[PDB]
């Protein structure tokens, strides 16, 4: 820890160091929105009841699947006022803005991966 | 370790090599062609850490044929160099402590030949004659001394022969025989191997 | 475009250099080669709370080691119409981490129609700095008047906060804050406060190595915002005695190209 | 524990035609504070030889106090006075006597030869002398030297003649170079002491320099 | 590993004044609260030291022995403060070069031949004279006030010098981790050496 | 950084010292090491200077939300449980020794301790801090049972003033505050008001 | 302290039918800052031998001085000139006495004596190898190849001088520590004679 | 770490004229592999950039900056003001603050509307600062402030500016092992760009 | 390992605890941590368990020799000076905190301390030991002046018994011993004779 | 880093007895002196633990929650002590394999279906049953007496078992660094679980 049970499409990534975290501010930056949402969900589930996290997360799921196709930039106008970051500009949009992506994948491959078919 | 040199000229990108293998204290094989081929006009020399060299060269070689087969025409040496450097930098910095040296070649149809020198941190120069390995130290001065700005194809072989004789006489290791290939506006020509009895 | 991409790119602080950086540093540490350095501008910052408003001030030297990189670098930024901050150490980080909060407070003020309150800036700065546990160092001195009254804060590079009536942060600060400890009295006047802070910053600038050149003050009184720069020049460079200018033809030349633009 | 610490300083020496000049800033600074502002770093040895000793200020005193004693011993023994051509070798021997516990100093020797002639020597912490003509050095080095290289011995200049250095030019150059180099360095400044020496004795000189 | 706080001192018109804290710190705890740190080596030179205390005792014994031997001999000559300063510098440097350092930092003050002397003898072999001085952690807080007042006025009298030392004690007690309410002082005017103490420092915490 | 609490009949007292520092140098001469969570429960601090603040903010958030949700005054046991659950879960980089106390309408008067490591337990008198190890004998030998507000205040003043002088971390003014059945009253002891010994 | 001097350099010496030739550069670096431009490295010890310099500076100078003293003493005692082999072995013993404490030196003692020429080599490691073609220092390579290609043991005088100049220039053009001036030394029956000194810029101009 | 390669760049503001100069050398520590390796990039027409440091990151940062500059120029219509590129490079460098690059860029150019000369500088991770008289950064940073401070003068005509930028480099960069063997001088006057190549010691 | 001494008019008292150990395990349950040097001076011990014994033996040797040489009873200052000179000279591997006290015909009643590091000084009450840091406040707040033998003995018993329970190193019987003008008398407090608190 | 002392226990004719010390040690200081260490998870199983205390609280909450949920469901079935022992073993092993160990050591005793059970659940994933047991530092002192008496007589009664535990407390209090005069005990006979305490231990130091 998985065995094999196309290398040109995905290659040149040794197994050595993905199970070896980089500079300690790695798991607190690669996964930040997920961790903040998890903490808020746990707090609400503990103090307010079991209805609020279920309702809010299923609202997230409902609003998530109306954006443009993955191979184009997503405006994400909605889901933002609902998340609570409506005006909380920070080190997430001014640095390496995804609109000007330096590298871009194939459309069919990206959409079929987003669907999870692969 | 190993040895790679390439001399420029008016219409050729002549490169030598060192057909040899490596191990702990043993020579597994005495003829191992290091010269991967890119297209009908481009070579790619590569010496580095074992395994990573033959993997990176294979990956970067089954990517230039795709461009030709998908667009009809062929790449240019400058584009090939600026693509190989980018791939090497992105992959080396990503997750792998690589150690590979490269020496591109090639002859386009607009500006003479072109020879590119690249270290293991993914730099890109355009020296008229470069070298790799450890023999670079003992042979680069010899290459620089006699290198007239214009050299005939006949004299290039003689200069290479002298530069390899000096290395074979004053070096610790036992590089027994070398390979020679010269590129012109006719494909990838070949010459008889250089073997020292 | 590319043929080896699956997921869309994600913004934020990139990290695709540390793997190479560590091995390169290990290679270059034992070989006695040059080492990278940043503008660790250890500077004195002073602030006092007089009867009406607040007075700020800091020195204007920006070193990057043992060499004086700059002789005029503003250590006072803009956050809101009636809130000012100060930086200390690693000016590169402090500039961005103050500008971000300035923009956030501007958005809040535009959405509210009323002047912001200092406690909001304190809360946001504390939250951000504690989120980035260490690895980013910018000692700040946050001061500003609001609808309630004068305020002052002493944010540390780990998230601590205080509400002192006077504070001095930076590399060379003990001299200035000792001058404060000796001369300060409660409920002073405006000109007296300005003279006191000028004297403290002068003591700090003289009795230290990390500070020098001009000083400035940032009086932010209730109905008048002032920004004096420079305020006083303590040291003036002398004059060059002999002319050492070189005339035409002094230097040689090998090749030359001339291209006319439009 | 660490039996070493820095104290700054700067030494400059111009060896003209019949005059040697040694000058040095005066500020004892360690860590980030300042200890004093007088701290002269130009001690006299004989009537025609001046020693400038930069570096760590715990051996700059010991070498100064040892050289004078050895000079007195030599004068008593051989019934003469050491010339500037022997002090170099003698100090080199003393410095190399502790190659396994090196002295942390950067010494500069200036004086007159047997005949009226400029001469400035230069050492290294381990100890190896070498004759020079305009050598400087110390803590804030690498800034003083290039300007002197541009001025004293005309280098990388063409269609310009050669003129011997006049005494009026030397002080005017030294003051200008120290004033220019005091701003951009941290350890320099405060007071400047000049020890111009000629064939009539030693005369001092003190000027202000970026008052701090 | 008992440690001192600060042995600062300032020059003066015909005399020198030295102050020190009667404290001993066992790392962080305040183990001892009555030990003294000022000496009376002879009739014209006094002494003060910081850092370790056992080494201060040892040099106290050695230097008192030397001065009493010299006085007992009898020639109409004594030890000028410059000689004592040079001896301490040489001893400290020799101990440093042998890899057995004395963790100490001292101040030597005196008044001989109608002039004042004050020096610094830091353990790494540092020696000089100055119109004012501070030791240990006081080199950042105690020095600036004295330097400013001395630059404004290079010559003083007894009243303002005493009040300046009092103010410096006030600020140092305010803002130091190792300090005590009481402290000693001793002038070295031409009458002799007069050790005075203990003293007190009235404070104000009205900004609480 | 000495912190201690004492429980009496009908209420509790609470003291502290304001000498937050950064090593051998004093950071702030006078501070407020006594946070008024909600309106009755009070929470002192120790250990570091940022993790404690973050924990206090989170506790204020959650406890205020809970109290306004149930439309009832909070119970101190809820605050103790919240502190325990927050501290223990993050027992790797959250070195923050905390002591909380307060009054509630039911079984009024409570003193809780929660040292580093997340353990929670109740005791009649709680003491915590780096300079809070020199008064154990005095507090054990002097603390009797059956004391009202005045002598409890005097005892706390004396006990804290004893360690106020035999340490380097402590020093300065004293911040006695007593929470009772009716409300909260605060006072500061400065100057000669502090008992000698 | 800081790096002493001379992190690296270059030099060469070959022998043929008319004696032994010595060439050297002059750049005593200090890690990353050029300290000097005209430091002499071909050390003279008597008008029969020619000491060389490499590695460290102070160590090399001191040991050549001791070797010169010992050679002069032997000359005065035994009335007969000392052979090169004896001096080489003497220096080898002295340098090998201290090993592991950080010594670093490369010297190529050479000269004429009753047995003809001789160019023995010794260094800090302790070997005393002989030979007919040598080059030591950082810039020894980049010159080894050229000077091995050109050497023929039947050269004339001017041809040998030109070969040495070309070798040094081509070595210093490609390296990063050698350069400055070029000193050329000749050895014959009547002792060494200085041939000439030259600047790199002029050689580059005339070889372009 | 800025010793695995070499480089040195200046910038002087004269009288409606700005000058930028560099040093041409690329070598792996002691060894040297080439003499021609450009370190001056023609971004815009009367604007230039002066990357100097580790080369393998110089190329990457130059490529990314050129890409983003083309994007902004095409989207927003007209040319880029010199002050904008300052914040451009600041953002680009702070993108990888934790995984820092190795570049100390220098920007020097003219305002396309006002023709008022502008010069700035940057540190390793991005800290904007502007100096009126001159600025310099590179591997041999220490041995140029002394040469430049005395020789400088305000209100200089193009000829004296070229002479000063030549004299502050030609005999001030040879006092170091690495970063030598060739000097390129770029003078940017009001109407026409001009490039010159000096000659220095070949060592 | 708590050791303390108190001085009163006409004599001094001296106590100790017998729980010498070797870590988390008890080595000896009852010992005599009170050595009778000569016939009046008494010397307690702390720190290690062998260097202290060697120092005590050397002190006994030298002091007995001195006393029999001068044909006079010894003075406690001589013992203090000898301990100081022995300890300070070997301040590298002689970690042995010592406290000595005794009575002499001239200025009878002396309590001297000599902690690790060789420093020597006199004080009214001396306390030393690893478990001798929890009673500083109590001893400072309780020790008045002008007390005779009985209340001094009671005070020492209480003060030592307080730390006797709030530590891991201490525990067991108590070894009060009082040296006076006439002679030396010893007693041991065991069982319920030890005051509770 | 609060720590316990010993949670030893011995089997019995129809029942089990467990004893523990009401102590909490902050390394060396005795910070707390009234905390309890015995649990009453259900009507037929009891519990005891040593080592860290916060982890003991956490498992107390979790296991009490599990047992109360099972009882609240309602099926006429409960948790036999073997199942609880297996659950604790699995939890400890899973935590060990994740590099987040629980510094704890527990004893599980009970009496179901007319037979006694007693187990050991050491944090490294160790599990077994034995007629007698000891924890922490008692594995060297507490065990031998119980083992000897059990080997001499494999079956006992209540009086001698209680006196044996009393004697073991006496010796452990005599010769352990972390211990207290008072201690708790609780039998698990078929009537139920009866927690008893505090107790006392009369000692004798007559050999002083």
């Amino acid at each position: 820890s998985p065995v094999t049970e196309d290398l040109l499409r995905k290659g040149f990534s040794c197994v050595k160091n993905e199970l070896l975290p980089s500079h300690p501010l790695e798991l607190s930056e690669k996964n930040f929105q997920l961790n903040q949402d998890k903490m808020n969900f746990s707090t609400l589930r503990n103090i307010q009841g079991l209805f609020a996290p279920l309702k809010l997360q299923m609202e997230f799921k409902a609003v998530q699947q109306v954006q443009r196709l993955p191979f184009l930039s997503s405006s994400n106008l909605s889901l933002d006022v609902l998340r609570g970051n409506d005006e909380t500009i920070g080190f997430e949009d001014i640095l390496n803005d995804p609109s000007q992506s330096e590298v871009m994948g194939e459309p069919h491959l990206m959409v079929e991966y987003k669907l999870g078919l692969l | 370790m190993e040895y790679l040199i390439g001399i420029q000229g008016p219409d050729y990108v002549l490169v030598a090599s060192d057909r040899v293998a490596a191990s702990n204290i043993v020579q597994m094989k005495d003829d191992h062609d290091k010269m991967f081929k890119m297209s009908e006009k481009i070579l790619l020399l590569c010496v580095g850490e074992a395994g990573d060299t033959v993997q990176f060269a294979e990956y970067i070689q089954k990517n230039v044929q795709l461009y030709k087969m998908r667009n009809g025409y062929e790449l240019s040496p400058t584009a090939a160099a600026n693509f190989t450097r980018r791939n090497l930098a992105d992959c080396l910095r990503s997750r792998t402590p690589y150690h590979v040296n490269l020496l591109l070649a090639g002859y386009d149809e607009h500006e003479g030949p072109a020879l590119y020198y690249m270290d293991y941190l993914a730099a890109l120069a355009k020296a008229p004659f470069a070298a790799h390995g450890y023999g670079a130290f003992l042979t680069l001065s010899i290459l620089d001394r006699y290198y007239t700005p214009t050299i005939s194809r006949e004299r290039a072989v003689e200069l290479l022969r002298k530069c390899l004789e000096e290395l074979q006489k004053r070096f610790i290791l036992n590089l027994p025989t070398f390979s020679v290939r010269i590129i012109d506006k006719n494909g990838i020509h070949d010459l008889d191997n250089i073997s020292f009895p | 475009a590319a043929v080896s991409v699956y997921a869309p790119p994600v913004g934020g602080f990139s990290f695709d250099n540390c793997r190479r950086n560590a091995v390169l540093e290990a290679d270059f540490a034992k070989r006695g080669y040059k080492l990278p350095k940043v503008r660790k501008t250890g500077t004195t910052i002073a602030g006092v709370v007089y009867k009406d408003g607040i007075v700020l001030g800091a020195d204007t030297r920006a070193t990057e080691g043992m060499v004086v990189a700059d002789k005029n670098c503003s250590k006072i930024h803009f956050i809101s119409p009636n809130i000012y901050c100060c930086g200390a150490g690693t000016a590169a980080d402090t500039d961005m981490t103050t500008q971000l909060i300035s923009s956030n407070l501007e958005l809040h003020s535009l959405s509210t129609g009323r002047l912001p309150r200092v406690v909001t800036a304190n809360r946001m700065l504390k939250q951000m700095l504690f989120r980035y546990q260490g690895y980013i160092g910018a000692a700040l001195v946050l001061g500003g008047v609001d609808v309630t009254g004068p305020h002052l804060y002493s944010i540390y590079p780990h998230g601590s906060t205080d509400k002192l009536p006077y504070v001095t942060m930076g590399s060379g600060s003990l001299a200035a804050m000792a001058v404060f400890e000796d001369k300060f009295r409660p409920d002073m006047e405006e000109e007296e406060a300005k003279n006191l802070v000028s004297e403290a910053i002068a003591a700090g600038i003289f009795n230290d190595l990390g500070s020098g050149s001009n000083i400035d003050l940032c009086v932010i009184s209730k109905n008048k915002l002032d920004f004096l720069r420079p305020y006083t020049v303590p040291n003036k460079k002398g004059t060059r005695l002999g002319r050492y200018r070189c005339e035409k033809g002094t230097t040689a030349v090998l090749t030359e190209k001339i291209t006319p633009l439009e | 524990f660490s039996p070493y610490v820095f104290n700054g300083g700067t030494i400059l020496a111009i060896a003209g035609e019949d005059f040697a000049i040694v000058a040095s800033d005066t500020r004892l600074s360690e860590g980030f504070s300042i200890h004093t502002r007088d701290s002269p770093k130009c001690y006299k040895l004989t009537d025609k030889t001046v020693i400038g000793c930069s570096g760590f200020h715990g051996d700059c005193l010991t070498l100064t106090k040892i050289i004078e004693a050895r000079l007195k011993m030599y004068k008593h023994s051989n019934n003469k006075a050491m010339t500037t051509g022997a002090i170099a070798a003698m100090l080199s021997t003393i410095l190399y006597s502790r190659r396994f516990f090196p002295y942390y100093v950067y010494n500069i020797i200036g004086g007159l030869d047997e005949e009226g002639k400029g001469a400035v020597y230069s050492f290294d912490p381990v100890g190896s002398y070498q004759r020079d003509s305009f050598k400087a050095g110390g803590s804030a080095s690498a800034m003083l030297q290039p300007l002197l290289d541009n001025q004293v011995g005309f280098k990388n200049m063409q269609n310009v003649e050669h003129v011997p250095l006049s005494l009026d030019r030397a002080m005017r150059l030294v003051k200008d170079v120290f004033i220019s180099a005091a701003e951009r360095d941290v350890y320099t400044g405060d007071a400047l002491r000049i020890c111009i020496v000629t064939k009539e004795g030693i005369r001092e000189e003190t000027v202000s320099l970026r008052k701090d | 590993m008992v440690t001192g706080t600060s042995v600062l001192g300032v020059k003066f018109e015909g005399g020198v004044v030295i102050a020190a804290d009667m404290l001993g710190s066992y790392g962080s705890l305040a183990r001892f609260r009555n030990i003294s740190r000022i000496m009376r080596v002879n009739n014209s030179t006094m002494l003060g030291a910081s850092g370790d205390y056992a080494d201060f005792q040892y040099l106290k014994q050695v230097l008192g022995q030397m001065v009493i031997d010299e006085e007992l001999l009898g020639d109409g000559h004594s030890y000028s403060p410059r000689a004592i300063h040079s001896w301490l510098t040489r001893a400290m440097y020799s101990r440093r070069s042998k890899m057995n350092p004395l963790w100490n930092t001292m101040v030597i003050g005196g008044y001989a031949d109608g002039e004042s002397f004050l020096g610094y003898v830091d353990m790494l072999g540092v020696a000089y004279e100055a119109p004012s001085l501070a030791t240990g952690y006081g080199a950042y807080l105690a020095q600036p006030l004295l330097r400013e007042v001395l630059e404004k006025q290079p010559v003083l009298s007894q009243t303002e010098a005493r009040d300046l030392v009092e103010r410096c004690m006030r600020v140092l007690y305010y803002r130091d981790a190792r300090s005590y309410n009481r402290f000693q002082t001793a002038t070295v005017t031409e009458k002799g050496v007069e050790i005075e103490g203990p003293l007190s420092t009235e404070t104000n915490w009205d900004i609480a | 950084t000495t912190i201690m609490a004492v429980q009496f009949d009908g209420g509790v007292v609470l003291g502290a010292d304001s000498r937050t520092t950064t090593g051998s140098y004093i950071a702030n001469r006078v501070t407020d090491k006594l946070t008024p969570i909600h309106d009755r429960i009070f929470c002192c601090r120790s250990g570091s200077a940022a993790d404690t603040q973050a924990v206090a903010d989170a506790v204020t958030y959650q406890l205020g939300f809970h109290s306004i949700e149930l439309n009832e005054p909070p119970l101190v046991h809820t605050a103790a449980s919240l502190f325990k659950e927050m501290c223990y879960r993050y027992r790797e980089d959250l070195m923050a020794g905390i002591i909380i106390a307060g009054w509630d309408p039911q079984e009024g008067g409570q003193g809780y301790s929660v040292p580093m490591g997340g353990m929670m337990v109740r005791q009649s008198f709680a003491i915590g801090g780096s300079g809070s190890s020199y008064i154990y004998g005095y507090v054990d030998a002097t603390y009797r049972e059956g004391m009202t507000k005045e002598e409890c205040l005097q005892f706390t003043a004396n006990a804290l003033a004893l360690a106020m002088e035999r340490d380097g971390s402590s020093g300065g003014v004293i911040r006695l505050a007593a929470i009772a059945e009716s409300g909260v009253e605060r006072q500061v002891l400065l100057g000669d008001q502090i008992p000698k010994f | 302290p800081g790096i002493e001097m001379l992190h690296g350099t270059t030099t060469l010496a070959f022998k043929f039918r008319h004696g032994v030739i010595v060439a050297a550069d002059s750049r005593a670096t200090a890690g990353a800052y050029i300290a000097s431009q005209t430091v002499k490295k071909v050390i003279e010890i008597n008008p029969y031998l020619l000491g060389t310099m490499a590695g460290g500076a102070a160590d090399c100078s001191f040991w050549e001085r001791l070797l010169a003293r010992q050679c002069r003493i032997y000359e005065l005692r035994n009335k007969e000139r000392i052979s090169v082999a004896a001096a080489s072995k003497l220096l080898a013993n002295m340098v090998y006495q201290y090993k592991g404490m950080g010594l670093s030196m490369g010297t190529m003692i050479c000269g004429w004596d009753k047995r003809g020429p001789g160019l023995y080599y010794v260094d800090s490691e302790g070997n005393r190898i002989s030979g007919a073609t040598f080059s030591v220092g950082s810039g020894s390579v980049y010159a080894y190849g050229v000077m091995d290609r050109g050497y023929s043991y039947d050269l004339e005088v001017e041809q040998a001088y030109d070969l040495a100049r070309r070798a040094i220039y081509q070595a210093t053009y490609r390296d990063a520590y050698s350069g400055g001036a070029v000193n050329l030394y000749h050895v014959r029956e009547d002792g060494w004679i200085r041939v000439s000194s030259d600047n790199v810029a002029d050689l580059h101009e005339k070889y372009s | 770490i800025m010793s695995y390669n070499g480089g040195a760049v200046m910038a002087m503001k004269g009288k409606n004229c700005v000058a930028i100069a560099a040093d041409r050398r690329f070598g792996i520590q002691a060894q040297m592999v080439t003499t021609d390796f450009q370190k001056i990039f023609p971004m815009g027409d009367r604007l230039y950039i002066g990357l100097a440091g580790l080369a393998t990151d110089v190329q990457t940062v130059a490529q990314r900056l050129k890409f983003r500059l083309n994007l902004y120029e095409l989207k927003e219509g007209r040319q880029i003001k010199p002050y904008t590129l300052m914040s451009m490079v600041a953002n680009l460098l702070y993108e990888k603050r934790f995984g820092p690059y190795y570049t100390e860029p220098v920007i020097a150019g003219l305002d396309p509307k006002t023709f008022k000369p502008f010069i700035c500088s940057l540190d390793l991770i991005g800290c904007p600062m502007v100096t009126d008289d001159f600025v310099v950064s590179g591997t041999c940073a220490e041995q140029m402030y002394g040469m430049c401070e005395s020789l400088w003068e305000p209100n200089m005509d193009p000829d004296h500016l070229f002479e000063t930028i030549s004299q502050a480099m030609l005999n001030a960069v040879d006092r170091d092992a690495v970063s030598g063997m060739g000097v390129i001088v770029h003078i940017i006057e009001k109407d026409k760009i001009t490039t010159r190549t000096l000659k220095a010691r070949m060592d």
